[PDB]
């Protein structure tokens, strides 16, 4: 594994007879630029009235156990880890929570639920915030609870609140909860040249590594790396807030420069590993977990984007994965690694090749495979990885975790045309500006698996 | 053969 | 942009190297290896042992030799 | 737990599900090393 | 914070105990008044708008009056001491993969069907030892969680110096191996962390975890490689964003319960704690019975903060002056 050099680019400030064509030729022995078009255009767009913030609903869930603080004895003296047993022979003890959740007369469980159910004699006694409840044992038990399932940390769920058939007075109550919601932020960007039809000062010759060793068209090049700044600035953007609100840079004029976080830094607030080298003992247990508490069993597909090199690594893992399987042999009748190719050398000719796509776990899960072309970006992406590529082709991308009914991923917009253009003749200068946001909505339903060399 | 949307973004869009 | 130069190296437990650089003295040389190389975030593994001139008079003649054996590995 | 169902008589090695024969030296792979049989 | 209530709870904040109605000049005081009978208790109180008064209590029907200290109110952050277990091997067996799962129950939402996980790999070496794997795995661990794009801070990841066995050598994303110089680290201490707050609209909640492992190849069979234990906790998160907390909920019981909502027209409430201190509460509850056919109860309550600085000495002078008037008595903390 060892590259050899093919080209090399250099500025012009270190620096005609018949053509054999007319059409410019651009060699294989030379890097070319990527556009994030294909990318950032597989998300959808939404429209917005203006340029400020905007906020939205976030609906979570309601069904709660509440975790104990400590527990005492009848006489007010803190339980220890190596206490003996509490609430022998139906005795009452009291139960510290840091909220009035339990009621009067209702039987609650500790970490073993049913093996130990305590009964509510009263209502909340306030300590401050916390709520003592003095409790005493609902199962028969005569040797009461051990000291280890009274301590910090212990979820505590109702179960119901039973009376005697006679005579009885009232026990329990209801419970109530709320929602929360989330906001965003937008970026504006701007550019200038100073310029008709040339060049100007920023200019870069390649020259390519051979044996024996025009006119500019200004107004597609300044939309071209004019799109290339509302590429970088919706993918590849980043958010300077405090957790105050204040902004950390400011512009010429005296006011903050606001930018808000692009795809790649709010889709990298969840689910996301730094591995140093992939193994399917990794991928398959942080994807069923992932799995096994958000998505029902049939709902489980994985389309991991990836590079072109983290193919061929998902294609050498799997198959390091599979040729452990002592269990089965795989043959050529049914796998066809080699198939029969017609040929003019030999009646029985054949052919050889394969490689693994998709890897099917437990469950349901299926991990399927695809190739991302703008991970292989020679530009921005410039720390090399030994076994070929340029280390971001080996980061697998987990994008559309389940199904949500609205995209989780857009790109905001002003209604109609929020880019602006301006020449200014003295000096001549094509000014042209634009704003831009990508909101994610839900960023634990993205998950990013990135090597370990791209971090810190 | 312009839908409502269209007509919209005849319009949203500036006259500037 | 001067000289050439030939390097003989070792990554540090992976393997062994050979390269080639053009700079104009040797402490150059391991900084065009060592972050243009392929080890580019792991740049301390390599460990640079010899470093000689790319001259012309013979221009017939090797320049780097390493070979990994079944008994290094 | 591993099979190895091939042997393959290679001056040069094998690869790692295979067993290195080599003129009267036994190798196979264990552990990420090539290990002798003697 | 919304807590629940028998019934109606109204606090008050006291910065200063005085010993008169006329001297109660400054936003913050109280004089705990009462008869030479001891029939009615109320506390005066100056707000930042003139001096008010309380409910007056009556003192035949009060229920119970305790005080709890401000080291009560300290949530103990939970730590878990993650080793290389014994029984499996006491050193890291070569080409096997160490993965760790650290399993949170309460990400975003009020309950564990709102799950989270994040993990950690070590593929160990054939000269790998404990405290060197110890070093790569608590690396491997802060490079996982506490990045600076992260949401919140989750859990802190701390070594233990064998020699040393007290001090926590912490480990952040931006830490490197050479700096972790020691050559005896046995265990690697997770904590939980303080989450994010502001009053009345984000509560003082925390969300737990669990250090669970997957499974290792030692001798062909398939073991987890390590223990995690709950070993004692050693931080107290401070009672300030709870007392903050619970001053919103019960200035609306006195005045406005519209606070901030159309927002330029409003009336807005001042508080006169500060969230940086803590805090000693005596909550004392009582209630109110009818002249004839009115015998059922109004179980109300009366919340009192004080702040202290290392002893007690707020909290229990004013403990002294409601035992002086009223005649109670009131455990002194």
């Amino acid at each position: 594994a060892g590259k050899l050099g093919k080209f090399q680019m250099l500025g012009f400030q270190h620096w005609a007879p018949q053509k054999a064509t007319n059409l410019m030729v651009q060699l294989l022995a030379f890097y070319r630029g990527k556009s994030l078009d294909t990318f950032l255009n597989s998300f959808p767009t939404r429209e917005f009235e203006d340029d400020n913030e905007y906020y939205w609903d976030v609906i979570g869930s309601s069904r709660r156990n509440i975790p104990l603080v400590e527990a005492r004895d009848e006489n007010g003296v803190v339980v220890a880890a190596n206490a003996a047993n509490v609430g022998v022979g139906t005795s009452p003890f009291y139960l510290v929570f840091p909220e009035d959740w339990f009621a009067d007369g209702e039987v609650i469980v500790g970490n073993l639920n049913q093996v130990y159910p305590f009964r509510i004699l009263g209502d909340a006694r306030m300590e401050g915030t916390n709520a003592v409840y003095k409790v005493e044992l609902m199962g028969g038990n005569t040797q009461g609870v051990p000291a280890e399932r009274l301590q910090q940390g212990e979820r505590f769920s109702i179960e119901f609140a039973p009376v005697e058939k006679e005579l009885s007075r009232k026990v329990g109550d209801v419970r109530f909860t709320s929602p929360v919601s989330m906001r965003n932020e937008w970026t504006t960007i701007r550019i200038q040249h100073k310029v008709g039809n040339k060049l100007n000062k920023k200019l870069a010759m390649g020259i390519p590594m051979v044996r024996n060793l025009w006119m500019h068209y200004v107004d597609w090049e300044v939309e071209l790396q004019f799109d290339e700044y509302k590429n970088n600035a919706m993918a590849w953007g980043t958010s300077n807030r405090n957790l105050n609100g204040e902004y950390m840079n400011f512009g010429k004029s005296g006011n903050a420069i606001k930018t808000g976080a692009g795809i790649f830094e709010q889709t990298e607030v969840a689910n996301t590993m730094y591995y140093n080298t992939f193994s399917l003992k990794l991928l398959e247990d942080a994807l069923y977990e992932l799995s096994a508490s958000k998505l029902a069993m049939d709902d489980r597909l994985f389309v991991i984007k990836t590079g072109e090199r983290g193919a061929i690594q998902f294609h050498k893992e799997v198959l390091k994965t599979v040729s452990g399987w002592t269990t089965f042999v795989l043959d050529n009748n049914s796998t066809r690694v080699v198939e029969k190719v017609q040929s003019r050398l030999h009646s029985n000719a054949l052919s050889a090749g394969f490689q693994f796509v998709e890897y099917k776990a437990p469950n349901g899960v299926r991990v399927r495979l695809d190739v991302d072309p703008f991970y292989d970006d020679p530009v921005r992406n410039k720390i090399l990885h030994p076994m070929g590529g340029v280390a971001f082709s080996y980061r697998y991308d987990i994008w559309y975790i389940g199904t949500m009914d609205q995209p989780n991923i857009f790109k905001c917009k002003i209604k109609g045309d929020n880019e602006y253009r301006g020449y200014q003749w003295g000096s001549a200068v094509i000014h042209r500006m634009a704003t831009l946001g990508v909101c994610v909505l839900d960023p634990t339903r993205t998950m990013s698996l990135i090597p370990a060399i791209l971090q810190g | 053969v312009l839908s409502p949307k269209d007509i919209k973004y005849i319009e949203t869009m500036p006259d500037y | 942009a001067m000289q050439l130069w030939v390097m003989e190296y070792e990554v540090t437990g992976i393997g062994k190297g050979c390269a080639m650089c053009k700079a104009i003295n040797p402490q150059q040389a391991e900084m065009l290896l060592k972050s243009n190389g392929i080890y580019n975030g792991s740049s301390y593994l390599y460990k640079v042992t010899r470093i000689e001139q790319v001259i012309v008079p013979p221009c017939n003649g090797l320049m780097a030799e390493q070979v990994v054996t079944y008994k290094d590995v | 737990m591993k099979t190895l169902r091939t042997l393959k008589i290679s001056p040069n090695a094998p690869d790692i599900n295979s067993v290195w024969l080599y003129k009267g030296t036994m190798k196979y792979f264990n552990n990420g090393e090539w290990e002798t049989i003697g | 914070m919304v807590i629940s209530i028998n019934q109606v709870r109204q606090l008050y904040v006291a910065k200063a105990l005085k010993a008169n109605t006329a001297a109660l000049t400054t936003a913050g005081d109280i004089v705990p008044k009462a008869d030479t009978a001891k029939t009615t208790l109320y506390f005066q109180s100056m707000s930042p708008a003139g001096i008010v008064a309380s409910d007056k209590i009556n003192l035949k029907h009060v229920l119970y009056a305790k005080a709890t200290p401000s080291e009560a109110l300290a949530h103990k952050l939970v730590r878990y001491s993650v080793t290389l277990d014994a029984d499996v091997s006491a050193t890291p067996v070569a080409g096997q993969n160490y993965i760790l799962r650290l399993a949170f129950r309460q990400y975003i939402g009020l309950s564990e069907e709102d799950q989270y996980f994040k993990y950690g790999e070590v593929i160990a070496r054939s000269g790998m030892t404990a405290s060197d794997f110890y070093k790569k795995m608590a690396i491997s661990l802060a490079k996982n969680l506490e990045n600076k794009t992260e949401s919140t801070p989750l859990v802190n990841i701390y070594l233990i110096s064998a020699a040393a066995a007290s001090t926590d050598v912490p480990v952040t994303s931006a830490t490197k191996e050479s700096d972790l110089t020691a050559t005896d680290y046995n265990q690697i201490i997770i904590e939980e962390t303080e989450q994010p707050w502001v009053l009345g609209m984000m509560p003082q909640a925390f969300i737990p975890f669990t250090p669970q492992f997957l499974t290792i190849t030692v001798d062909g069979e398939d073991r987890l490689w390590g223990v995690a234990t709950v070993v004692t906790p050693t931080k107290t998160v401070p009672d300030g964003h709870l007392i903050a907390d619970l001053e919103y909920f019960c200035m609306g019981a006195r005045g406005d319960i519209y606070r901030g909502m159309g927002y330029p027209n409003i009336i807005k409430t001042t508080y006169l704690v500060d969230p940086g201190a803590v805090y000693d509460v005596l909550d004392i509850h009582y209630f109110y019975t009818g002249s004839n056919e009115s015998v059922q109860k109004s179980e109300k309550t009366i919340t009192l903060v004080a702040v202290d600085d290392g002893s007690h000495t707020a909290m229990n002078a004013l403990i002294g002056a409601i035992n002086t008037a009223s005649g109670l008595t009131i455990a002194t903390l």
